[PDB]
């Protein structure tokens, strides 16, 4: 039960608005650092490990 | 440390997260599947191609494609963040029914 279930996932869609037709905000990477920040910067996932991250929800 | 963290800039990077996992959810629905569905959520075309463009690219950082530096750096803090009072996870992780 590591995996994040779609039926919630939906839940969630709706109840932050992201069904309303919008425009996504352009986050900066600078933004991004600051308020969801990692250990350091050897850690910035690539290829394979940005999919597999998605599947978990730790 | 640095600059202090924004409430708004938290809310929109929980926002993206959530479209993110919406859109590899989307796909690997269909990578399983087998057809190609058309799904009306908006923005969920343009995540699944920014998700399908960084796992082969190579710019880190100083990217410029929209989404791909901002969503490299979300889905880190992501799979690291291990915190039980982290205000960025905290809804997402601790959704349920
Ligand atoms: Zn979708
Ligand atoms: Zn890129
Ligand atoms: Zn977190």
């Amino acid at each position: 039960t590591d995996f994040i279930d779609e039926e919630v996932l939906m839940s969630l869609v709706i109840e932050m608005g992201l069904d309303r037709i919008k425009e996504l905000p352009e986050l900066t990477s600078y933004d991004c650092e600051v308020n969801a920040p990692i250990q350091g910067s050897r850690n910035l996932l690539q290829g394979e490990e940005l999919l597999r991250a998605l599947d978990q929800v730790n | 440390t640095g600059p202090t963290a924004d409430p708004e800039k938290r809310k929109l990077i929980q926002q993206q997260l959530v479209l993110l996992l919406h859109a590899h959810k989307c796909q690997r629905r269909e990578q399983a599947n087998g057809e190609v569905r058309a799904c009306s959520l908006p923005h969920c075309r343009t995540m699944k191609n920014v998700l399908n463009h960084m796992t082969h690219c190579q710019a880190g950082k100083a990217c410029q494609v929209a989404h791909c530096a901002s969503s490299r750096q979300i889905i880190s803090h992501w799979k690291n963040c291990t915190r039980h009072d982290c205000p960025v996870c905290l809804p997402l992780k601790n959704a349920s029914d």
